């Protein structure tokens, strides 16, 4: 997942008066100011719908949507420091028999799940991860 | 097969009517051409029975109510540029519907597309339908007889429900 | 486009990181006060300009302060 | 047991006068105490809240009803003191002599610093205020003739305003009714309907045909009113009935048996109205509402009770659902049964809308003897319910909004009406808002067209009728179908319901009553614009109750609640966006709406009605016939309108007229002061304040009270408040002052 | 029955699937409009609406102008309707400079510059002199009486 | 997993499909009806759940109302165009309300609100005071 796709936006921040990018980017990478409705067999929004006999209503046809699999990607990804941060201080606080970060993770993560682990204190971790 | 299909126009006083079996050895599409034809005629009638009572009533408030109250002299006074206007009119819907004629499901009648959202599985669908046929059925009997009464009889107004 | 800035005086009662309508205020950990938190803007890319988070401050003075700015589609709150 | 029974507690609430002394102790916040004078403001507007005040139903419910009872007793009081001061401060008895002459009064002035001048020559040896209530002609036409009777009458109102008050804290104190008993929708539609208005019906008609038709045809007949028998000997003497009326002779032996043919003599149904007196003939008053009470009775036994039969309407609001709808009518009664708001708004709307129905149908078909020729009555009448209809009918919205944002549940209401129509909301503001676009620019449209060709020396390119033709032939071709009804549709009718659909002209001393109303090019034109302005009234307050609880604007309005000044200046803006906001902006549209209204009413009465009629054929109304080509421009409504008949009041100076004048000068004022706070904000109010607080602190003194500005939303209240006076006020100086002068 | 459902079976997306959004006659009028239907080019597209708009436009003009009454009032109604046509297309012009630009490359889509310059030229044509038709028609009217 | 609604006209409209959209996900454990904030009524689904909005705003409105249910499992992300998806609530995994060691400061200053700069002393400078 490029994390800085809507970062790579047209958008340029001007010299006050102005919060900037943020941390998602300030403006969508596309250009909504798009053309219209067009005739029986044509296509006008570049990858848009085709309205099949009815043009008038295809831009009432989504073809943008979430899949729940490239969903759990997504909250990986952007979550991944944080992840990272967490597992750290769980090593430095002289873990039981440590491993390797990754193999920690892996292991407190196969239990408490992941959004569990990404919720969890150092403290309630090492507890977790006494055995 | 049609026959085997059908379930609006079947009602309860005479049920599957067909004396002559005029419908024995047609085709779907011959029993589609019969369907079309009977609810047009119908509806027809059903809106000209109106037509011929409003203007009987004498409620014809148009070109300062100068036409006559018999319906049938109404139409021998009225221009030409208005008949016109209703044939050619009436032709432009005429088309408009064998377009959707052509489009694939279509139901024999059905203009309006309520194939799109009810099917004949819903009995109200099939009851409601019913009755429009049932009018129908009756109206077109009725404008039959009424324009024989103006013509012959010689009268335009009702002949049985008038003496209260 | 709008800016958001937190001033020293914070004290950490978190009511503005509940009262934003868009997510664009958290809680940071810090050590001025007594309460060892402040309030951070990290996406102020979706601010609308709503104000309720300066509402709830319950400093003399506001320690949030927004300054409306360059207006975008999310700014404007434009589901259109 | 029973489905229907009386459930009551004992001793509900101690009386004292601990909590008099304790302002704000319905309130919690406000109960701790004043800090700022907002906490004074606050007070007096969430005083009658009761929701914000208890969270139980039954407790809200509690004090409605008392409450209630309240303003019955506040009615009953100001109906005694009308009594009372047409007893002992009135020319009644000087009137009834002499109707034509003498002029209506039942207010005087105390001989201090000059206001006697308000004491006019009304006649009958008194000077007095002319009053233009028409009480004179309601008393008439009960039979009043005595003055002794109306003092009777108020000692009755007094006695009556107690009973209700006592009722009040009876109810609320001693013996207060649980929830259940409120929740009896069938039973009270029963009785209310067959109680209330049946049986009200049915004993009006008794005094009707006993004693006021009597006396009535005496009256006219020319006996002087003290010759006239008193009351109680027409109730006993069936001979002296019988003599009037020749068919009391029979008793009521027909109307036990089936003949009610007999009492044909009393109960007819003429038509038209009475020669001598210019009203409606008492006779088929009579019938009216003894057939009005058969109709109540028999539909208040429509629902069931205890006994197994009749309706239950629950049942019917589920059974009506359609293809189209949804699952219809479902949900409806819990809500009509479980909030006050709602039903406060279904109620308010409809009372509203009879007012303003009553406006029209009692200027056309004059109730009272000796109202039409007095035009100075009929004005008032009108516009005075045609206001009151308005206010109502605003009401009626702002309550549903409030239903809306804090009664509505989206689990009772899923696929029911309600929520399809919170489905499609969009489409029917987009819709409403292009119909008030097409409207207002074709219908006012005229108008402008019309002012530049006149202006630019092309008359011929006007939509008049004696140009461009607009004329209203749907409304036309009604007003000969109701004219030749009588004797057709109509077949046992004498005369047309009103004579303004056509047929000759009734006069009564002189001055015409009333008179066949036409309808051209200029009466299409005003119509269509009435047409413009409800619905754009309409487009502000339905937005306000289908946006209430949310937008996409802000999504989650509903928490911010009925009545907040706003989310912020954040999304480019959103100031005004609650409901209360949209009733706000609802009320300048209605003032503007039935202000034409009333405008359209004096001028073309004035012009096409009212008026003097000679011994031979010559009809001289007021005004001479200018609205047909004079108010198909702006300009003539400034000119051959409020330009010309304002010359009364502006003259009115050195007269009994004079406090009109005065009261012209300062509703003008007030509307203007009210601009103040409709144009500002607090802010600037605010910082001035504390620079007008420093001197006070600098003397060594300050209020503990904070001074504070008013509220946002105070200050849009205080405004439109203010407004609404100042117009309405400058108005009602106006019509009554050139009326007084057509009379 | 239900007769209205969530549009393209979304019942997220801000439409209705009405009976008057979408039944056979709605379907059918519009497919073959001019203006959607298979087939047509730009300018035959362009050429189409505009036959259609000027016929019904020099109505107006002629029987309520300044100069209705007067013998040439047809005459200046058809300059009246050219009038309008030319603002209407100035408008068009300017409309497709700024949506769409000032090169194009796809073709054949009513929604490119090239495309729209000739869509814009077929209704100046068509409806000039469709608006002239109407003058030759409206200069004598025919009573269809035998 | 689209919660049972029958439709709305106040749904999405063209910049859903060409700028930016936005989708919000929960679990529920019961069948219960809930108030959109497009207008209506919907009865949530025994499970997961998935539903798609054009304003963060609206999103998080749900959420709000999705915590009186004890729904505390949302999930809301922003799906651009092209399909990209960004997750955006809760962030980190621990709502905002709630401190959690990893996160920085972000636009701080560190003096009271009345100690910006003076307006004069930065012209011509093109910053504003509060960000000098
Ligand atoms: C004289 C003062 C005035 C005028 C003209 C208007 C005009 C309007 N108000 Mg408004 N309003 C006013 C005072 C006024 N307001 C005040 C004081 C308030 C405070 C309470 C409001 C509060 C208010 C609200 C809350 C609402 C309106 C609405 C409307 C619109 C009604 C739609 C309509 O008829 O369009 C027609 C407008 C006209 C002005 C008609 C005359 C124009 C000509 C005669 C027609 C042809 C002109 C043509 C289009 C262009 C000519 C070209 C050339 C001149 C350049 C309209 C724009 C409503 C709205 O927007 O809904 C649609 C609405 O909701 N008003
Ligand atoms: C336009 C005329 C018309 C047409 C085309 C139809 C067609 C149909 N009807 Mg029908 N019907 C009509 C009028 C018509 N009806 C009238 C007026 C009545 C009232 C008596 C009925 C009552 C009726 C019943 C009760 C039933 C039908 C049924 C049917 C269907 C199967 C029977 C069949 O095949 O008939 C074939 C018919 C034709 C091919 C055309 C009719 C023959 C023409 C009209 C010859 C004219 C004869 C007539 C005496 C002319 C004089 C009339 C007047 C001067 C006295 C078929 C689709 C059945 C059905 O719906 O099952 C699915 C059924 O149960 N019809
Ligand atoms: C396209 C719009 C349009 C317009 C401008 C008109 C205009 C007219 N129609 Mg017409 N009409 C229309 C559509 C339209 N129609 C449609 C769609 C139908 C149904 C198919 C009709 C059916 C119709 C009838 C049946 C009659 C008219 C008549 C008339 C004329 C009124 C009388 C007259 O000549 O006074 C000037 C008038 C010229 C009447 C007429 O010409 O009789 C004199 C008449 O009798 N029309
Ligand atoms: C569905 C049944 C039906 C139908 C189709 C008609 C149809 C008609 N009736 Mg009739 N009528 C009916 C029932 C019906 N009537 C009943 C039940 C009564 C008793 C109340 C009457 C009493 C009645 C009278 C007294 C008159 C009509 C007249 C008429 C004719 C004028 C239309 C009009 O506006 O009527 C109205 C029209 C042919 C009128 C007529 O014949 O005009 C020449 C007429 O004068 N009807
Ligand atoms: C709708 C009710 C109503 C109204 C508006 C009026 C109005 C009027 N009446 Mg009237 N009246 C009424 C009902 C009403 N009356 C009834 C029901 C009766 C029968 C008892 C009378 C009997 C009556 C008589 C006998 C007289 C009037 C007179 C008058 C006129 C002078 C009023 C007056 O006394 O001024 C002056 C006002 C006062 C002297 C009252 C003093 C002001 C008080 C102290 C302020 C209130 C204190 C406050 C509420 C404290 C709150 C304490 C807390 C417990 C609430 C005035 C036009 C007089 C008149 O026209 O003379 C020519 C006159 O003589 N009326
Ligand atoms: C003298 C007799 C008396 C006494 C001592 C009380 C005492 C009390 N009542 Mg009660 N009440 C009474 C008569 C009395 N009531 C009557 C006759 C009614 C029927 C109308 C009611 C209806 C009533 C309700 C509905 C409620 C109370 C409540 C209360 C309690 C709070 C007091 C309060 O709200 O201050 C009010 C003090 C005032 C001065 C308000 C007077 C406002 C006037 C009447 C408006 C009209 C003036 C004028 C004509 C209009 C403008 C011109 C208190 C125990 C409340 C409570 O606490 O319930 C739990 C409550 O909800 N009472
Ligand atoms: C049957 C009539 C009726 C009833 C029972 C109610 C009852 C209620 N309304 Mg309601 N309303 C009505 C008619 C009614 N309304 C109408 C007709 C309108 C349209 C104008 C409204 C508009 C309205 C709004 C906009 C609001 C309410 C609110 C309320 C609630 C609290 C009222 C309050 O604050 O008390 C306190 C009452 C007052 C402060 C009124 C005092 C009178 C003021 C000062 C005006 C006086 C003008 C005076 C006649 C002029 C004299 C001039 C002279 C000095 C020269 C309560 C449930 C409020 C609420 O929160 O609901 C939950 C709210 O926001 N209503
Ligand atoms: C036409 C060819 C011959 C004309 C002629 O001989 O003039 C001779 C006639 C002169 O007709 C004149 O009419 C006037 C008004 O009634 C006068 O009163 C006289 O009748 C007369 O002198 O010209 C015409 O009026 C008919 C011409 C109608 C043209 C049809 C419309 C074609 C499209 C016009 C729009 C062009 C713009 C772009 C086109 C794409
Ligand atoms: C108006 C014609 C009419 O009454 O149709 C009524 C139409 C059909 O109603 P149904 O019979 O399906 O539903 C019955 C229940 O609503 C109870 O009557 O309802 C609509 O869909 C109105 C659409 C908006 C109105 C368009 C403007
Ligand atoms: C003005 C006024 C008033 C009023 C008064 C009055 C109103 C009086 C009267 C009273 C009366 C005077 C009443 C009466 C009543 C009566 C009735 C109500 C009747 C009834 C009837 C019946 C009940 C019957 C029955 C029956 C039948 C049905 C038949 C058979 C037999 C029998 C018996 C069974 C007051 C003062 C309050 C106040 C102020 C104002
Ligand atoms: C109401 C309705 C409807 C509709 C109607 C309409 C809307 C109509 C329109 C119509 C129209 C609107 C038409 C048009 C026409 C046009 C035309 C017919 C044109 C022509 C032209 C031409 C022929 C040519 C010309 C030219 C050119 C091209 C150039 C060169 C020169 C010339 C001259 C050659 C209907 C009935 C359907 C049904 C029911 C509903």
């Amino acid at each position: 997942v490029d994390l800085d796709y809507g970062m790579k936006n047209s958008y340029v921040p001007a010299t006050g008066g102005d919060g900037g990018q943020g941390q998602f980017g300030a403006q969508s990478p596309n250009d909504w100011r798009v053309a219209g409705t067009s005739p029986v067999g044509e296509t006008s929004y570049a990858g848009a719908a085709d309205g099949g006999e009815e043009p008038w209503f295809a831009e009432a046809i989504s073809t943008v949507s979430l899949d729940l699999q490239k969903a759990d990607e997504t909250l990986k990804a952007f979550t991944k420091d944080a992840a990272a941060f967490k597992i750290e201080e769980f090593a430095a606080e002289k873990p039981y028999g440590f491993t390797s970060s990754d193999a920690a993770m892996e292991e407190l993560v196969g239990k408490l799940g992941y959004s569990k682990f990404l919720e969890m204190s150092t403290k309630q971790l090492m507890k977790t991860w006494g055995t | 097969a049609w026959r085997d299909e059908v379930v609006v126009g079947i009602t309860a006083p005479v049920g599957f009517f067909d004396p002559l079996g005029l419908s024995k050895g047609k085709d779907d599409a011959t029993m589609a051409y019969y369907r079309e034809a009977e609810l047009k005629n119908g509806r027809v009638a059903m809106a000209a029975c109106l037509g011929w009572y409003l203007n009987a009533g004498g409620v014809h408030p148009a070109f300062n109510s100068e036409l006559s109250n018999d319906p049938l002299k109404a139409m021998v006074e009225l221009p030409a540029v208005g008949w016109l206007q209703f044939v050619l009119g009436c032709g432009a819907i005429e088309w408009l519907g064998q377009q959707i004629k052509e489009r694939p499901g279509y139901v024999p009648g059905d203009l309006l597309g309520a194939s799109y959202w009810v099917d004949n599985s819903d009995e109200g669908w099939v009851m409601y339908q019913n009755k429009e046929l049932n009018n129908g059925r009756l109206a077109m009997l009725a404008i039959v007889g009424m324009v024989y009464q103006d013509v012959f009889v010689g009268d335009y107004g009702d002949m049985m429900y008038k003496q209260l | 486009s709008h800016t958001v800035k937190i001033y020293d005086t914070c004290i950490g009662c978190t009511q503005c990181v509940r009262a934003c309508p868009t997510d664009v205020l958290e809680m940071v950990p810090w050590d001025g006060c007594k309460s060892g938190q402040i309030a951070s803007s990290p996406r102020v890319e979706d601010c609308v300009g709503c104000k309720r988070c300066e509402t709830a401050c319950p400093t003399d003075f506001l320690s949030v302060r927004v300054y409306l700015g360059a207006e975008t589609t999310r700014s404007l709150g434009l589901a259109y | 047991s029973k489905n229907v029974q009386v459930f009551v507690e004992k001793d509900a609430v101690e009386t004292s006068f601990a909590k008099w002394a304790q302002p704000g102790h319905f309130s919690r916040t406000l109960a701790k105490g004043p800090k700022t004078t907002t906490w004074i403001w606050n007070l007096h507007a969430d005083a009658h809240d009761f929701d914000s005040q208890t969270s139980s139903l039954e407790e809200v419910s509690r004090k409605i009803f008392s409450a209630h009872f309240g303003q019955l007793a506040i009615i009953f009081l100001w109906i005694s003191g009308m009594h009372f001061h047409g007893a002992y401060f009135s020319n009644y008895s000087a009137w009834l002599t002499d109707p034509i002459s003498i002029k209506q009064s039942s207010q005087v002035v105390w001989p201090i610093v000059g206001q006697e001048i308000l004491n006019a020559d009304v006649g009958g040896n008194f000077q007095g205020i002319q009053t233009t209530s028409g009480w004179f002609q309601m008393w008439r036409a009960e039979g009043i003739t005595s003055e002794v009777e109306l003092y009777w009458t108020a000692i009755g109102g007094l006695a009556m305003s107690a009973i209700m008050l006592f009722a009040g804290w009876f109810h609320y104190h001693k013996a207060a009714p649980k929830l259940e008993w409120f929740q009896n929708a069938e039973s009270m539609m029963n009785h209310h309907l067959a109680g209330l208005l049946g049986l009200g019906c049915l004993s009006w008609s008794g005094h009707q045909i006993h004693i006021a038709l009597p006396i009535n045809k005496l009256l006219d007949a020319g006996v002087s009113p003290q010759e006239i028998p008193l009351p109680h000997e027409f109730l006993i003497n069936r001979d002296l009935m019988a003599q009037l009326y020749p068919s009391f002779s029979k008793g009521l032996a027909p109307f036990f048996g089936g003949n009610w043919g007999e009492y044909s003599d009393f109960l007819t149904f003429k038509g038209g109205l009475n020669p001598v007196t210019g009203g409606l003939w008492l006779s088929d008053i009579a019938h009216h509402h003894l057939a009005l009470s058969v109709l109540f009775i028999i539909a208040g036994h429509m629902y069931r009770t205890n006994w197994g039969i009749g309706h239950n309407m629950k049942e019917i609001l589920e059974a009506h659902k359609g293809p189209f709808t949804g699952e219809g009518h479902k949900g409806l009664y819990e809500i009509l049964t479980t909030s006050w708001h709602a039903q406060l708004a279904i109620n308010l709307a409809m009372m509203g809308s009879l007012s303003i129905i009553v406006a029209h149908h009692m200027y056309a078909m004059p109730p009272y003897p000796y109202l039409a020729t007095d035009y100075a009555t009929q004005l008032s009448l009108f516009t005075h319910h045609m206001w009151i209809g308005g206010f109502c009918v605003v009401g009626g919205a702002a309550h549903g909004a409030i239903f809306m944002v804090r009664d509505y549940t989206p689990a009772n209401n899923y696929n029911n009406l309600l929520d399809r129509v919170l489905r499609h909301r969009d489409a029917i503001i987009s819709h409403l808002n292009w119909v008030c676009i097409f409207l207002g620019c074709h219908a006012f449209g005229f108008y402008i067209h019309n002012d530049t060709m006149r202006a630019l020396g092309r008359p011929q390119d006007m939509f008049s009728d004696k140009a461009i033709q607009l004329q209203p032939i749907f409304a036309q071709w009604i007003q000969n179908i109701h004219l030749l009804a009588p004797g057709t549709t109509a077949p046992n009718a004498l005369a047309t319901t009103s004579y303004a659909f056509g047929g000759d002209v009734i006069e009564v001393g002189g001055k015409i009553a009333m008179m066949p109303i036409k309808l051209g090019t200029a009466d299409f034109m005003v119509h269509h614009i009435h047409a413009f302005t409800i619905h754009v009234t309409v487009l502000i307050l339905l937005k306000g109750v289908l946006y209430a609880r949310s937008s996409k604007l802000i999504p989650d309005k509903a928490n911010l609640g009925f009545r907040f000044p706003c989310d912020g200046p954040g999304r480019g803006g959103t100031c005004q966006s609650s409901s209360w906001d949209h009733v706000f902006l609802g009320l300048f549209w209605m003032y503007n709406s039935i202000s034409v209204v009333i405008f359209h009413f004096s001028w073309k009465m004035q012009s096409d009605v009212w008026g003097t009629i000679t011994p031979d054929g010559a009809i001289s109304h007021i005004t001479g016939g200018n609205f047909a080509q004079s108010s198909i421009t702006i300009n003539g409504w400034l000119r051959d309108f409020l330009w010309s008949q304002a010359s009364q009041v502006i003259q009115s100076y050195g007269s009994a007229s004079s406090a009109y004048g005065l009261i012209f000068l300062g509703a003008h004022f007030i509307w203007a002061f009210s601009l103040m706070f409709l144009f500002s904000g607090r802010g600037y109010w605010q910082e001035l304040i504390e620079s007008i607080v420093w001197a006070h602190n600098k003397l060594n003194f300050a209020p503990t009270i904070q001074p504070r500005a008013l509220s946002i939303t105070q200050g849009r209240a205080v405004g439109l408040a203010h407004y609404l006076l100042g117009g309405i006020g400058t108005t009602w100086a106006f019509f009554l002052a050139r009326a007084i002068s057509i009379t | 029955a239900n007769f209205i459902k969530p549009y393209n079976d979304d019942p997220f997306v801000g439409h209705l699937a009405t009976p008057i959004t979408s039944s056979s006659l709605t379907r059918a009028l519009l497919k073959n409009l001019p203006a959607y239907r298979f087939g047509l080019t730009p300018l035959l597209r362009g050429l189409e609406i505009g036959l259609a708009h000027g016929y019904f436009l020099i109505g107006p003009f002629a029987q309520l102008g300044p100069l209705r009454n007067s013998d040439i009032g047809l005459l200046a109604g058809f300059l009246s309707t050219i009038g309008l046509i030319l603002i209407l297309t100035l408008g068009l012009t300017i409309y497709g400079a700024a949506a769409f630009g000032q090169e194009k490359s796809n073709g054949s889509e009513l929604q490119t510059k090239k495309s729209w310059d000739q869509f814009k030229g077929g209704f100046f044509v068509g409806a000039c002199g469709s608006a002239g038709f109407a003058f030759i028609c409206l200069s004598s009217i025919p009573t269809f009486a035998l | 997993p689209f919660p049972t609604f029958g439709g709305s006209t106040g749904g999405w409209l063209r910049a859903a499909e060409v700028e930016e959209k936005y989708a919000i996900t929960w679990t529920s454990t019961k069948e219960q009806i809930f108030e959109m904030p497009t207008g209506g009524a919907a009865i949530m689904r025994n499970g997961e759940n998935l539903l798609y909005l054009a304003r963060k705003e609206q999103c998080l409105a749900l959420s709000t109302q999705l915590r009186t249910f004890k729904i505390n499992d949302y999930k809301i992300y922003r799906i651009f165009p092209s399909g990209e998806v960004q997750y955006l609530h809760p962030k980190d995994g621990v709502f905002p309300e709630k401190v959690n060691p990893g996160r920085t400061s972000v636009n701080s200053r560190g003096f009271s609100i009345g100690k910006n700069p003076n307006p004069a002393s930065i012209k011509f400078s093109g910053i504003t005071t509060y960000e000098s």
